[PDB]
């Protein structure tokens, strides 16, 4: 390979001769301590290369060896269940080697090289094979890890293993041009992963979130922006998304948090069970931490890093939900990277190129066609951290014109005990639209009209908030006063939800339908007597609203006998009574 | 309803392409057998002289070597110097006085370079 | 003994040497000129050609005729010891006691490696201040990173001795492993001048925390470079001493604004281009790397708590200083200079105060039971009363509710005897007892955030302050 | 406050502005010096 | 013709490389870069001189090398090829198809800069556009030849609005007292830096309107090079001229994003080292915007014309 | 309805035969006429 | 060059209600009218240009619109002197550099359009000269300096573009010609900051 000398050192800044041949972007190990590095700017025969670590130590005329390839990650068996850095190294490797710190140059596999797998072929010899393709199957905590032959190599079987025990290192497929095929390889986590087609968004993805489901939400392969004020609940939020959601492997990415916020998510995560199959979660996720302190390369990596392991867990047929924890420290990160560099800062100190690199990343998710001919998804919900809560901070401007949903968390509703935190002011999802014809064919041909009118409602309770503040909400009419008892009943039985029972945690699109069908219901045949003549206060004790607030808490197989005799209440209730 | 028409278009364009493909295909094929006929001895001198002409500068003249019957006489006639590369078959090169500036002269470079002009041309005549 | 001739070059901070390929990026090199007099140094870049060494002190005296510059350091190391305890020090380990040099155990670099995630744990105990006020409503929590934030002329160093001087754990609160580790409290000061240094040496001397304590002080006339090395060194020691002889250790910054601002400057002697509002693009990363060295480890017993100290600039919490400084810690003390003015002291101010990991090591087995709770009330309570004191100035206080004159007394009194201890020392007994007499003089049913059982147990009594609290 | 909001964001504005063109003339500056002192030599 | 290849590549830094003994580069040059493994990307010439020459990358330059990497000449000035067929096809935003069917033969090539029009040789736009909305048709009327941007923000739907004026557009000849009747519009949509959704959204309307036959699409997706985003506008407006000032065609051009457009301008022009402007944008982005913009009109003793309807974001409006 | 996209299916097919049909007549002239033409 | 200059004290009757009474401007002076896009910058010189008593109005359309050039051809040989009956095109000169024509251009086509003011002014006649936009002028200059490597001054503008400024409107007032006649230049000037 390439190798060469230093000339000059100058902060993380190290500058090599005699690299003639060096490319653009490339992984470099600089001085005998092999620290890694990325090779910025050639002339003549000149590199620069800025080194990852502290370069403290380090003397002209140490050796500088180049890899030839750029940064990039493994993709294989052995990923679940583990905790990664920014850049992919496993973090319990590195504290078995050396203890409690992160010592400098430490070299560890991504994947575990002594672990045997369970192969069992698919390919025959002979046959020809295409960039995508299953070569066969290795069971990893339930799930069948297909192995696919990488995209760009393309050939005919000429040598089968046979079925057996074996290490990820061992050819397994052999081409007959020689090429090697093993249980893994290595893409580059800067280049997107090819696909033949992008699906349009068509299919909710259910987040088993009541106020998530029903009024803004989120189509499969679509994105989502989410604020993170502190005490708001984000943490729980996600936590369920992770535990409830309809995709079958999480990918949770920190990227520059603080040390016990990492540490609370590396503790409670481990104790969590999903609901499909009684295990821990930690079987179905890939977490990858990065504290405050890290090196910054890592930090800006991680994202990449993160949505690469789940365009490839895409690739192998699966619906993934990739979290990223705050892309304003990713941002923070990026920006320190180019006032390295000498740039010229654009707007508030960062560079002009924020925002494509925002939309590059926001377009790796989606639901496509893989070149293997099946069906899969990437859904991103990224968490903005703007400085004061102010979402004119141009992190946040980028971020809302390309994502298609946002969800406005607030520390007030919170602080009302009102939970999941989320105002229906201000938050809007541009996938309802599009959702509706699947609405309407799945759970029910009156279920867009039916959110229409619980929307309305909500509407017209916000809407006379100024006088009830004045005078107060005895001192109303009948109809103002009925109106916003209402939209109290909707606030407190159909929005709210609790993370912890054992059956309000999840909630249907069937349930959610049969809540807002018993709300209207109510509603109006309460319009009704008042125009035959009622007083509100009489309305407000009859049983029927103990049978809608108590809707909740019921078995999702009980639901639907609940619902009738619920119905049967309402319209015998306000014929009984005024 | 307007699926049919946008079919039809899709077809004839097909149909259009795939004769095109065909047409140059024939072409390059024809292209290929100079060497192996004895028509080489103009064609490739003709070559040579213009890529000399191009880059007035030239140090050596790098063609095919079953051309170095010719080109043993052929260089020294402008004094440059000569080497072969079986690689650069049907085709001469000529390199700078420095050797950072190249000019390539091949027949399949002439033709992937005229044949967008080509098939503009060749529609008048088949249709 | 390899010493280097040849200065090519001396302007303001820098000189030039040459045919120096030996010096190592980072390295400490000695300046001697020909009056014999030595200067301190370090090497800022390498190159073939030349290095680059910035001069610790002022280039008076120097000539390229005769300046040698020779080898220290290859990287900047400390020596440590568990015999600090006691000694003071320049904040390069230069003891200023007058007392002999320590006999170091090992030599270690101050720019400490970082912590390995997986490797932590939660905090779940916490730290006596004797201040009600942050005992009581802004709990600290052992591993926790929780600054200070004051104003100009506000009394932050006072605050600082005393909670060095009355920071202890409780053990006893634990019920079992009623057993006490060794405590210390390592303090660094930045940027100080005479009158604060003399202060703090006298206030460490007259009651004896000396002896439980090491002190890194830089003065303002020091070298700014020793400005920017002493957190890494009082750090150092605080690492050393907690996760090798398994000491509790309570770490007090003093400043922080003062290192900004020598970190300013080193950078714009280095020549970078200034980031937003001339403080250097990767200040965020510095600030991350001091900050986040203390935590909690699995498998050892010792542990490190941060308090940063800092003032702002023009009492502007969108300064750059203060905003990482949020980014990275967990809450934050903010001291009123209204109640500064009013003659109270501490003046710290609970409403804009708080700290997030206070949840996590208060309650049972932790501290006294019912203390979440009667610090909810204690804020829901004065909360309502401070605006009621401002309403009272146009309405009149003849035409408040009744409960309204009761929250009224309750602010009045609450300013007067939970925030206003002086410099005496409270136990979390005697601070909550304290807050329970406060919360008698509200009409009991008011306590909406209290359980009734609690109300019970502990309501009915008059003002233990005048009593002491027996 | 609208108007009070609009005159903070205004006067942000402008003084980003300054803040912007004092590095870049500083940058231009330093670059020019360096290039003098290091390709004419 | 015949190639020639530079290899004398002296420094590459960001998205500029140096070429060292290129004294035959036309300034504004189109230059083929290849590299050790055979990959082809494009770039331009931007500044030349007898010591080197400055070639612009249209992406990426990873993986570029000073010992492999040579340079060729492919054009003295950009162009684009032209032709009636480019009805009813879709394109990539460089020039090269993307629905699966054979790159068309070229009728003409022009260049995609354009020339600007003689002011003497224009005509006064006068034909009425019925919209069929009020709010625009009574108080903001429409007219064949001009350029009327629509300003919008992050939430609001612009793209609808474009689709429905693209729908409804008729011209009204009997009030004018032409009486003559007209085909319908020809549409050419140039789309920069665009999300899937915003995309599939535009196509299924445009297929459920049956527009396709009539219609040119330049679609430059978000995570295309940001390069290449600028060229966009051009080609669009390069074919939309050729069409309407050459076959009498009335053309309606709708541009879908020109902050991201005004984005790449200011991405480029902080590599380049310029004077910024008022916001960390190039001092000279007014001449640029207006050598876009400008291109619509109507020209004497000819039928065709070009209507612009841009459109774009104001950030945090 | 189906009936006609069917025609219009069978016209498609008749198009992509007759098509090459007219383009088989003078196929190699054209090979003359780009041959004649790259070389020199 | 002229023999001398003289105090103006005649008006310079634009015909729009406002401008002649409230804020008038005399026959040598010189008049600035800035304002934000769409507010009737070109509207109003274009009234001025069809509705004064200037003997020669000469517009210069530095780097605007090629569509209000267009229509001055258009329409102007349709409609009347005031002074003399005669078509208005016939008292016109039009200097023309649009925004996509080139950059350098529209520095020079103020000189041109002032010399040729201060011309008509030495044959004894009064004149009214329109200038489109200084602004784009600035940005010209800015341009230029940019290539130039040079030192800028305030938001990328040239140190020297006050004194342009200046230089340009000083060519205005109204003289006593070489040949002893009397003639004046009146420049009103459009800005868009
Ligand atoms: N939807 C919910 N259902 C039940 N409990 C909730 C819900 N949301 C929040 N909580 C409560 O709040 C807790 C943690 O979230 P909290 O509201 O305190 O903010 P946080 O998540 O700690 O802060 P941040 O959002 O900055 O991470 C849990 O103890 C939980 O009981
Ligand atoms: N005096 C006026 N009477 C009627 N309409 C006017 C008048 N002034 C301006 N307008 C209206 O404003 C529009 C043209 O404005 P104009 O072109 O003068 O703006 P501007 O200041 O030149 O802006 P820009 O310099 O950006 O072109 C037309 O719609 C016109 O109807
Ligand atoms: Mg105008």
């Amino acid at each position: 390979m390439i190798q060469g000398v230093i000339q000059k050192i100058a902060g993380p800044a190290v500058i090599a001769k005699g690299m003639l041949g060096a490319r653009m972007y490339d992984i470099c190990k600089v001085g005998e301590e092999g620290l890694v590095g990325e090779i910025i700017r050639l002339d003549g025969d000149t590199a620069f290369v800025q080194v990852y670590e502290d370069t403290s130590g380090l003397k002209v005329g140490e050796p500088v060896v180049s890899t030839g390839l750029p940064l990039a990650v493994e993709l294989g068996p052995g990923m679940l269940n583990g905790i990664y850095d920014g850049i992919q190294r496993p973090l319990e490797r590195i504290r078995e080697k050396t203890g409690i710190y992160i010592t400098r140059g430490v070299v560890v596999h991504a994947l575990d090289r002594e672990k045997k797998w369970a192969w069992t072929p698919m390919v025959k010899p002979g046959d020809e094979v295409r960039g995508g393709m299953v070569l066969g199957t290795v069971p990893e905590f339930g799930f069948t890890h297909k192995i696919l032959v990488p995209p760009d190599v393309r050939g005919r079987v000429k040598e089968v293993k046979p079925a057996g025990e074996y290490t990820v290192e061992e050819p397994v497929v052999v081409l007959e041009d020689g090429t090697e095929l093993k249980m893994y390889h290595t893409w580059p986590v800067r280049r997107a992963r090819p696909v033949q087609r992008k699906l349009d968004p068509n299919t909710p993805f259910l987040t088993g979130m009541r106020i998530l489901d029903v009024l803004f939400p989120v189509a499969m392969g679509g994105t989502a922006a989410i604020p993170g004020p502190f005490g708001a609940g984000k943490s729980v939020t996600q936590q369920s998304l992770a535990k409830w959601s309809n995709a079958d492997v999480v990918v949770y990415v920190g990227c520059g948090e603080r040390g016990n916020e990492m540490t609370d998510v590396l503790v409670e995560f481990p104790e969590l069970t999903d609901p499909k199959t009684g295990g821990p979660l930690m079987h179905r996720t890939v977490l990858i931490a990065n504290t405050s302190n890290m090196p910054v390369a890592a930090r800006e990596a991680s994202i990449y890093v993160g949505v690469t392991i789940a365009e490839y867990f895409r690739d192998q047929g699966f619906s993934v939900a990739l979290m990223a924890d705050s892309t304003s420290r990713w941002a923070e990160a990026l920006r320190e990277i180019s006032s390295r560099l000498e740039e010229m800062p654009a707007e508030e100190g960062y560079p002009p190129y924020l925002a494509a690199r925002l939309a590059a990343f926001y377009e790796r998710a989606g639901k496509v066609i893989t070149l293997g001919g099946e069906e899969g998804a990437v859904t991103i919900v990224g968490a903005v951290s703007p400085p004061g809560g102010d979402m004119s901070e141009p992190v946040t401007q980028s971020t809302l014109r390309i994502v298609g949903a946002f969800w406005r968390l607030d520390a007030s509703l919170a602080f009302r005990r009102h939970f999941p935190a989320i105002n229906w002011n201000g938050s809007y999802s541009l996938f309802t639209s599009a959702l509706d014809p699947w609405y309407r064919e799945n759970v029910a041909e009156d279920y867009p009209e039916l959110r229409d009118a619980i929307s309305e409602l909500l509407q017209r309770e916000a809407g006379l908030q100024e006088i009830v503040q004045l005078v107060g909400p005895d001192a109303l009419q009948d109809a103002e006063r009925l109106v916003i008892e209402v939209g109290r009943i909707i606030r407190e039985d159909f929005l709210q939800q609790n993370a912890y029972h054992e059956v309000d945690a999840y909630c249907s699109m069937k349930k959610a339908y049969g809540i807002m069908k018993m709300i209207l219901a109510f509603y109006k045949e309460a319009e009704a007597a008042i125009k035959r003549g009622v007083s509100i206060d009489e309305i407000l004790q009859l049983p029927v609203l103990e049978r809608i607030g108590r809707a909740r808490y019921v078995s999702e197989e009980e639901f639907p006998a609940y619902f009738e005799e619920a119905m049967k209440e309402i319209q015998g209730a306000f014929k009984a009574l005024a | 309803e307007s699926a049919g028409e946008l079919l039809v278009a899709t077809a004839r364009t097909q149909a259009r392409g795939e004769v095109l493909e065909e047409v140059r295909r024939r072409v390059r094929e024809a292209l290929e057998a100079l060497p192996q006929k004895p028509e080489w001895p103009e064609v490739v001198r003709k070559l040579a002289l213009e890529a000399l002409e191009a880059l007035p500068g030239a140090k050596a003249l790098v063609a095919n070597p079953e051309d170095l019957p010719h080109l043993e006489a052929l260089a020294r006639e402008r004094g440059v110097e000569l080497q072969a590369e079986p690689a650069l078959r049907l085709g001469v090169r000529a390199v700078g006085a420095e050797g950072k500036t190249q000019v390539e002269n091949s027949l399949l470079a002439r033709l992937d370079r005229a044949w967008d002009a080509l098939s503009s041309k060749v529609a008048q005549a088949l249709w | 003994k390899k010493e280097y001739t040849g200065i090519t070059y001396i302007s303001g901070p820098l000189l030039f040497v040459e045919n120096a390929k030996d010096l190592a990026y980072g390295a400490i090199v000695d300046i001697k000129d020909g009056t014999g007099r030595v200067r301190g140094g370090q090497v800022i870049e390498v190159s073939e050609e030349y290095a680059v060494i910035q001069v610790f002190e002022e280039t008076t005296g120097l000539d390229l005729a005769t300046t040698s510059v020779s080898l220290v350091e290859d990287v900047a190391r400390l020596g440590v010891s568990k015999e600090m305890l006691g000694r003071r020090f320049n904040g390069i380990g230069k003891p200023i006691d007058g007392l002999p040099p320590i006999t170091p155990e090992k030599r270690l670099p101050i720019t400490g490696l970082p912590l390995n995630p997986v490797a932590r744990r939660k905090p779940e105990q916490f730290i006596q201040t004797g201040i009600s006020t942050i005992d009581v409503m802004n709990t600290l929590v052992r591993g926790q990173k929780l600054p200070i934030f004051s104003g100009s002329g506000l009394p932050a160093n006072e605050i600082a001795a005393q909670i060095a001087r009355q920071a202890t754990v409780r053990p006893d609160l634990s019920g079992e492993g009623e057993k006490e580790e060794p405590f210390a409290v390592v303090f660094a000061a930045m940027g100080i001048t005479q009158r604060e240094l003399s202060y703090f040496i006298q206030e460490f001397e007259r009651t004896g925390a000396l002896s439980r304590s090491v002190l890194f002080l830089n003065k303002a006339d020091d070298p700014t470079i020793e400005r920017i090395l002493t957190p890494r060194m009082a750090l150092t020691v605080a690492e050393y001493l907690a996760f090798e002889h398994d000491y509790h250790v309570l770490v007090i910054l003093t400043d922080m604004t003062n290192y900004c601002e020598a970190l300013r400057e080193i950078g714009a002697a280095r020549e970078e281009i200034p980031g937003r509002r001339g403080y250097p693009g990767y200040m965020y990363t510095d600030l991350a790397t001091i900050y986040e060295r203390a935590g909690v480890v699995e498998g050892k017993k010792g542990s490190v708590t941060q308090i940063p100290i800092l003032s702002m600039p023009d009492d502007d919490r969108t300064h750059p200083i203060p905003d990482l400084t949020g980014y990275i810690t967990e809450g934050q003390i903010q001291l009123s200079r209204e109640l500064h003015r009013k003659g109270i002291y501490p003046p710290i101010d609970p409403l804009p105060s708080l700290s997030r990991l206070m949840n996590n090591g208060v309650g049972k087995g932790k501290t006294r039971e019912d203390h979440k709770q009667v610090s909810d009330q204690l804020y829901s309570a004065y909360a309502n009363g401070v605006d009621i004191r401002k309403l009272v100035a146009i309405i009149g206080e003849d035409a408040l509710t009744e409960n309204d004159r009761r929250y009224l007394q309750f602010a009045d009194a609450f300013e007067r005897f939970f925030i206003n201890q002086g410099q005496q020392n409270r136990s979390i007994e005697e601070s909550l007892q304290i807050a329970w007499a406060l919360l008698s003089m509200l009409p009991q049913g008011e306590l909406k955030r209290i359980s009734k059982d609690h109300i019970g147990k502990y309501y009915g009594q008059k003002l233990e302050e005048i009593w002491g609290a027996p | 406050i609208p108007g009070i909001r609009a005159q903070i964001r205004f006067i942000q504005q402008v003084l980003e502005q300054r803040e912007r063109e004092d590095t870049f003339r500083l940058k231009r500056i330093k670059g020019k010096i360096e290039a003098r002192e290091a390709e004419e030599e | 013709l015949l190639k020639k290849e530079y290899t004398g590549i002296t420094y590459i830094s960001g998205p500029l490389l140096f070429v060292e003994n290129a004294k035959d580069l036309a300034y504004g040059a189109i230059v083929d870069i290849k590299d050790g493994t055979g990959r082809v990307r494009g770039g331009q010439v931007i500044e030349v001189s007898e010591e080197y020459a400055v070639i612009q990358v249209f992406e990426e330059t990873t993986g570029l090398d000073l010992a492999t990497t040579s340079v060729s000449l492919v054009e003295d000035v950009a162009r684009l090829g032209v032709s009636k067929e480019m009805l009813g096809r879709r394109f990539n935003g460089i020039g090269k198809p993307i629905d699966g069917l054979p790159p068309i033969t070229p009728e003409k090539r022009l260049p995609i800069t354009g020339l600007p029009l003689n002011p003497v040789a224009r005509r006064k736009p006068e034909q009425f556009i019925q919209t069929g909305i009020s709010t625009i048709d009574v108080m903001n009327t429409l007219v064949r030849g001009q350029k009327l941007p629509i300003f919008s923000g992050s939430g609001l739907p612009a793209n609808e609005i474009a689709a429905q004026i693209a729908r409804q557009a008729t011209v009204r000849p009997d009030l004018s007292g032409e009486g003559e009747k007209e085909e319908p519009f020809a549409v050419v949509f140039a789309a920069m830096g665009i999300t899937q959704r915003e995309l599939s959204y535009f196509i299924q309307e445009f297929e459920r309107t049956g527009a396709l036959s009539r219609s040119v699409l330049f679609l430059n997706k978000a995570d295309d090079p940001t390069i290449e985003r600028i060229l966009t506008p051009r080609m669009a407006l390069t074919v939309a001229e050729y069409l309407a000032f050459e076959h009498d065609y009335h053309v309606l051009v709708i541009l879908t994003d020109m902050t991201n457009y005004c984005e790449a301008l200011r991405e480029i022009g902080a590599a380049r080292e310029e004077i910024p402007g008022r916001r960390g944008y190039p001092g000279y982005m007014y001449t640029d915007l207006a050598t876009i913009y400008e291109r619509a009109g109507v020209v004497e003793g000819k039928k065709g014309s070009v209507t612009q309807i841009p459109i774009l974001s104001m950030p945090d409006d | 309805t189906e009936a006609l996209l069917a025609r219009y299916r069978e016209r498609a097919e008749a198009e992509a035969k007759a098509v090459r049909e007219k383009a088989m007549a003078r196929l190699d002239e054209a090979v003359a006429l780009v041959l004649k033409e790259v070389l020199p």
